[PDB]
Order: C-alpha cells, then structure tokens, then sequence
RNA sequence: GGUUCGUUCCAUGGAAUUAACGUAAACCCUUGCUUUAUUUGUAAAUAUUAUAAAGCAGUUCACCUUUAUAUAGGAAAUGAU
C-alpha cells in the first residue's frame, strides 16, 4: 500500500527543454509521417481540393504556446504536401492528422430584405441625411414630384436642391417615366434635398435593379453618416476653445 | 469538356500505375550485377555505427578544422598540422575522445540519468532526434531559451512530469508531489555545437552538469567537460558522433532495464523524491496515533 | 505549522528541499546596507542594498545580495538568495 | 576580461563535495545525483596545456 | 426583508476586505508591508494558462 | 534589422523568462442591416417614418505589389459594399 522503494521523476514528452513541448511533438509526427509515405504519388496544385487550414493564433489557442510564425509556416507546408497525396491511396493515419487542421469557421450572414412593390407598383424607398428621413414612392408615370405635397419647386425655393432631390432620376435619364410622392420630416433644406436623393435611388433600384452600376458612380447609393458633432465641455462649440492667456 | 476530362483519366490512373510500377520496379531492379554500396547519406541515422574508426571519421570530414587565423590557441593539442590553409585535427585524438564520451553517455544512462542531445543548427534537428529515440533522452533543436536551468521554475512550470520505477512503468500516488516539485535538468548535457551556445554549456558548470561537446580548432575546449575535438560545421560528422553517442545511451538503457528483471535496481530514488517519503510516513503516523 | 505564514520560504523549499523549521535553524545576518540612488527622468529613486549571509554552522555558507526601495523585502530576497547559494567550505578540524 | 570562469571540469568535484553532508545538521546526507557514480571513474582529459 | 449573504473568506469582498486590513493598521505598532503581505497570500488565485 | 496608427508584429542578440497599470480591446452616441413591439407616435397600408430592446457588419471580398520568404502594404467619384 505504500510507496514504492525506488522512484525517480522523468519528464513526459522529449521535447522538455524545448520552446515549446506540445507544438514539436505534433510537428515530429509530420516529419515522421513524410518520411514513410513521401513515394506516395502527389496531385498537381490545380486539383487538390481547396481546404481552410488554421491560423497561427488558432494554433496557439489550441496548444496553449506562443509557437514561432517562421516555425509553424514551415509546418503548414507540410500539411499541404500531405495533402497532395492521392486520396485513394492517402492512409488512414495522414487523414486524421489532415482533419485536426481545418478551419471550420462561418461568418455571419446578414442579408438585406428586397424592398417589394405593392399591388399598385409603388415601391417604398427610405433615405436618411444627418436629420432626416424620406419615404419616396415611385410609380410609372409621367414625370410628377410631389414632396410632402407640394410640388418641387414650391417646396425647394433653391434650384440646386431640385436637382439633388431628383438626381437618381436625372442621372439614369428617367425623369418622364416614374412618378414620385415624397414625405420627408426633419432636419433642413439641404438635409431633407439629399434625402430625397437616397430615398428615389433605394426605390428606383426596386423597379430596375440593374441600374445600382449607375447610381453608384452618380452618388446616389452612398449613405451620407456626417452629423453634427456635440458641444464639449471646456470648448465654446464642438471644437473651438475659449481664449488662452498665456500669462 | 474534352480539356479537364483528360486529368479525370490521369488522376484516376495513378493508383492503377503506381502499384503496377511497384510491382514491376521489384522484378528487374537488380538483374545487371551486384553494386557495392558503400556509403549511403542517410545512412548514420538508418542505422548508426556503434564505435567510429579512423577511416569513418575521415570519411565524414571530421577532421577540417577552420582557417588557421581563426583558431584558439588553446585547443593547439588535438592539432595534427596544416593544410590547404586550415588546421587538421588528429583522427586518433578525435577517436579516443570519442570513446570516451561513448562510455560516459553509456553509465549516465545505465544509472537512470536524463541526458539532453543540443545541435541547434539548420539541418542538426534529425540527427539529435534520432539520436535521443535510441538513448530514450530529451532533444532540442532550438535556441537554448537562457535561464531554462538555473531560472527552471518559471521556464519550465507548467510542463507536465511523471515518477517511474525500476522498470520505467508509471507509479501511482505521487499526484500531490509532481504539483510542488520543482522542474528537472538533465544530468547529462552532448551539445553538438559548442561554439553557438554558450549560455547553455554555462548554465550546466553554475548548475555542476557533466556535459560533452564537439570542440572545433575555433572553440574554446574549456566550456565542457569531456571535449570531442571534431569538426562541428560537417552535417555528415554530426551524425556519425550522435549516432555513436545514441548507440552508446541504447546500450546502457538496454544493460539497466535488463538488471531490473532480476531485481537488481542501479540506481536509488533521488534526494528531491527521497524527502517526500519522508513527509509521507509523517503525515501517516498520524493516522496511525490518531 | 504556521511557522511561514508570509510565503516567501516556499519558493525556496523546493530548490534546496527542506521543511520550512529547518529553514530557520540557520544562522543568518545582515552584514552590509548601502543606500544607492539611481537619477531618472521622475526624479532619484533610493534602494536599498544589502548583502546577507548564511551558514548552519558545520561547514556551509551561502552569500546572497539583493536591493529594493523597501528595507525589508531587501533582506528577505538576501536571505532567500543566500541559503540556496550555500556551498561547503573545507575548515581544518573543523575549527 | 570579457570571458567567464567556466568550472565545467569541476562538475564532480563541486557535486561530490555538496553530496558527503547535509546542510541539516544532524541527518545523513541524501542521495547525490544520478550521475555522480557514472562518471567516477572517468575523469576529464587536461586542457589548455600547449 | 433581509438577505443576509454568509461568505466563506474574506477576501470575496472589498469592503470586508478594508476594514480588517483597517483595524489592523490602527495599532501604533503595526507592520504596514507585513500586514499586506498576510493578506495577499491568503488570496489564492486559480491555476491558468496565460496564452 | 524590418514593419506598424502603436514596445503592434516578425526575425535576431555570449541571457533572458514573466506580472500589474496605462495602451489596446470593450463600452455609450452615431451609421447600414435582421428580428421584435405599434401607443400617447404613423395619410393609407400587405409596414415604409418614428420609438428602442437584442444581434450582425470592414478593409471583409476582389484587384495590384511584396524584404530575410518570416511579419505585409498600396490604390480613395467611375471593383463589390
Ligand atoms: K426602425
Ligand atoms: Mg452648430
Ligand atoms: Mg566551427
Ligand atoms: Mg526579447
Ligand atoms: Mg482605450
């Protein structure tokens, strides 16, 4: 029940006074598994099935050491030359190996909801400028704006924001052909203009989506995320500080 | 279609062509005349010698010592003369020096020591592997992390350990005392590059560990234990003194584990394991009284 | 026992490997305190160094040096540091 | 002086000084280290001698 | 209603913590670097792997 | 010695291995998107402004260039987004 008489403390792995015992050890069987099966024919690069294999940090994660990027890119090529290897005649051995390696990672998806067109065929497009929200519903037409009611120009009394309201339209040449019925509320005369410009796109966009190649080079995509920046204390606005007095 | 079909053909034929070209690679191979291999590359790992003679030593080029401006006048001993502008060093100093680190490497690990094979170099890292399977010994092909002896409490912390008997088979119990023990360092260090190294060899004479080391006509002979004067810069002298030195370790690995069977242990626990029996019986004298 | 209730033997009870009563049967002493002061960039910054010596009195003496800005961890990391750098000392008739 | 005093040639000497007593006084000494026996008889060739 | 909450150590808790190491450092003679160091070695930290 | 917004990262040193704070990350507002809820807000409505709980998102993909082959960087209204 006691002790044993004789006994003496002998370290687990070989790689004791290593760097890094657990990740030499993995690495060693590579080099002993490319030993023995290195006749085995390869395949051309072309035709060897893309895999996602792990990245340093994972390495390191999983192992628990801080292994050297020049080290374990080395042992990386060894896991692509081992995987070159004829699948019918690949072991047993080098596929298990071959399977502790792969990433197995999916990113998030967040696709956006198509906007749909009514039983009517308005579609609904929503744009935003620094205070503002728009709702343009745009419908086969003639060529009619009307922005919270109004018609553009006894909205607009400036003839820069007409045609930065209806740019979507102006830019692809389609200003005879769809008719728009706006509602915008909030911010000024140049934040609700260019809301406007968002708004028509997005539901331009619904009726022929072909054309976002288009808008994109006109600026009729881009959201616009400038806002105006908060008072901070110690500061006269955003920015601008009180005098300095030197003395 | 009738383009990439071509390597679904190819791909598909490779295991049919592989094993028929194995099996016909067998038949007609050697049917000319018989060839007189004598020397193989891969031969010192395959299947190492168990003692080195002058003509193997030679052979390896182990005896090209560096440019005479560059040596160390120290080591002006194992020097046999000069020529094409280097120091060639004796093949019969070479060898007795390398029988005798054979013997010790031999009695270290007939008496249960942990030896460490160290060639830190681009293509040293075979040699010392295979040299550490054969003498059941620790490896390392890296740079010496400085303070892995002498600061080997927080290097070497959390690296696992285990207590072994007579036969090398795991004891059971000894769980509270491989978690306050202190790391281990090897009784036996066989550096293959001396010169590269120093904060290693240094280490084992501040820590008194024997240690054995391939002195070139450049290294200073004084910074291991039992010198091999050799050259260190060959890949094929390398692998011939490892193979030595692991067949040395082999053998005396193979005399103290066949003691064992007759119940002739070669060796006594520790003075680190010895102390913790000595807790044990106290701690279990209280059970008893108590 | 309690003897310990600090911490700062048990690093030291496994390099040398004895109880932690037998730790402080050796015969210890502070035999220098110098007040070095570095100049930085924040100013001086005094430490204290101090060399401690240890010996059980048979034959073993172990010389240990340490500093920091407070006086008492400086003798205690001599202290630790001077009984694992003990080493025999050949004395003629023990005297 | 640039270089270091290396005692490696002294391993066993130094080694089989600190093994014949204890520092505990009063106790045998414990067991030296594994290798103190192994290379008893296999002391170290001279060195620096031109 | 109450809900007193009986802790195990003292150290689970800053405010218990404060005021023993308070009443302690009140005695004229008290060690103030010794009375921390008790205190910190009782506070036993789990094992982990910093990588 | 390189690289980086950055003692960031890689390599290396005959001495390094590590811990805490700042840093970074994360957090709140804001931006696009998904789901949830429809009153006191919303013309209607099959739900699209607003309101506000949670989740996702970037230099990600593509293109170009790339040292010691180890770590990467560039292009900025006419690649995607
Ligand atoms: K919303
Ligand atoms: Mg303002
Ligand atoms: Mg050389
Ligand atoms: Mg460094
Ligand atoms: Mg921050």
């Amino acid at each position: 029940f006691k002790l044993h008489p004789y006994a003496r403390a002998v370290p687990v792995s070989p790689s004791y006074f290593t760097r890094t015992p657990r990740f030499y050890d993995n690495y060693l069987s590579l080099e002993k598994l490319m030993e023995e099966y290195e006749d085995l024919p390869v395949i051309p690069a072309t035709a060897v099935e893309r895999v996602a294999w792990k990245t340093l940090e994972d390495i390191r994660k999983e192992l628990g050491e801080q292994v050297k990027a020049s080290e374990f890119a080395r042992c990386l090529a060894l896991v692509k030359r081992l995987n070159s290897i004829h699948p019918d005649l690949k072991p047993q051995e080098i596929k298990d190996v071959l399977d502790s390696f792969r990433r197995n990672v999916q990113p998030f998806t967040n696709v956006a909801k198509p906007i749909p067109i009514d039983q009517f065929g308005r579609a609904c497009g929503v744009g935003k400028r620094k205070a503002s929200s728009a709702r343009a519903f745009v419908v086969e037409g003639t060529g009619e704006v009307l922005v919270n009611g109004k018609t553009l120009a006894e909205y607009f009394g400036r003839v820069h924001d007409r045609e930065s309201a209806v740019w979507a339209l102006r830019a692809t040449n389609r200003i005879d052909k769809y008719n728009v019925w706006v509602k915008v509320e909030g911010g000024g005369t140049t934040g609700q203009a260019e809301a406007i410009t968002l708004a028509i796109a997005k539901a331009l966009l619904a009726h022929e989506p072909a054309l976002k190649p288009a808008l994109r080079r006109a600026g009729c995509v881009t959201r616009d995320p400038r806002k105006v920046e908060r008072k901070k204390h110690g500061h006269v606005k955003a920015r601008k500080m009180p005098t300095w007095v030197k003395r | 279609d009738e383009e990439a079909l071509k390597l679904k053909q190819q791909i598909e034929a490779i295991p049919g062509n592989f094993k028929l070209f194995k099996q016909t690679k067998a038949q007609t191979q050697k049917l000319g005349a018989g060839v007189e291999v004598r020397y193989i590359p891969e031969q010192y790992l395959r299947n190492p010698p168990s003692d080195a003679s002058l003509e193997d030593l030679m052979a390896a080029q182990a005896h090209m010592g560096h440019n005479t401006s560059l040596w160390n006048p120290a080591n002006a001993r194992y020097i046999y003369g000069v020529r094409q502008g280097i120091h060639i060093i004796s093949l019969e100093t070479t060898a007795t020096h390398l029988r005798r680190a054979a013997r010790v490497v031999e009695e270290v690990a007939y008496r249960g020591g942990l030896i460490l094979f160290v060639g830190t170099r681009p293509g040293q890292r075979p040699i010392v592997v295979r040299a550490a399977e054969l003498a059941k010994a620790c490896h390392l092909f890296t740079k010496w992390r400085p303070g892995t002896i002498t600061n080997r409490e927080q290097l070497l912390g959390g690296v696992p350990l285990t207590v072994v008997d007579e036969l090398d088979r795991p004891l059971s119990g000894f769980e509270d005392h491989l978690h306050d023990r202190r790391p281990l360092a090897p009784d036996l260090v066989v550096c293959l590059n001396p010169k590269e190294n120093m904060t290693l060899l240094y280490e084992c004479s501040l820590a008194k560990i024997p240690t054995i080391g391939i002195i070139d006509t450049n290294t200073n002979p004084s910074w291991v234990t039992y010198q091999i004067p050799a050259n260190d810069d060959s890949l094929r002298a390398t692998a011939l003194i490892s193979g030595v030195l692991g067949r040395a370790g082999e053998r005396g690995q193979k005399r103290r584990l066949e003691a064992a069977q007759r119940g002739v242990v070669t060796w006594k626990t520790p003075a680190d394991v010895q102390g913790y029996f000595e807790l044990a019986s106290a701690r279990a004298a209280d059970a008893r009284r108590r | 026992d309690g003897l310990d209730d600090k911490g700062q033997y048990q690093e030291l009870k496994k390099r040398t490997g004895m109880s932690v009563r037998q730790i402080l049967q050796l015969k210890t002493k502070k035999l220098v305190h110098r007040r070095v002061v570095n100049q930085t960039r924040l100013g001086k910054i005094a430490s204290d160094s101090v060399m401690v010596i240890a010996g059980n009195g048979d034959g073993w003496l172990g010389l240990g040096m340490a500093k920091s800005v407070e006086a008492s961890i400086a003798v205690e990391k001599a202290t630790l540091l001077a009984i694992q750098n003990m080493q025999p000392i050949p004395r003629y008739e023990n005297r | 002086g640039k270089g270091r005093i290396f005692q490696a040639a002294k391993v066993y000497q130094r080694a089989s000084e600190a093994a014949a007593t204890n520092i505990v006084s009063g106790l045998p000494p414990r067991n030296p280290p594994l290798w103190l026996k192994a290379i008893e008889s296999i002391p170290p060739a001279e060195i620096n001698t031109r | 209603e109450f809900n007193i909450v009986n802790m195990r150590s003292f150290l689970l808790n800053s405010d218990i913590l404060t005021k023993i190491l308070a009443l302690k450092l009140k005695n004229r003679n008290a060690r103030v670097i010794k009375i921390m160091d008790v205190i910190l070695n009782k506070a036993n930290l789990p094992k982990i792997n910093r990588v």
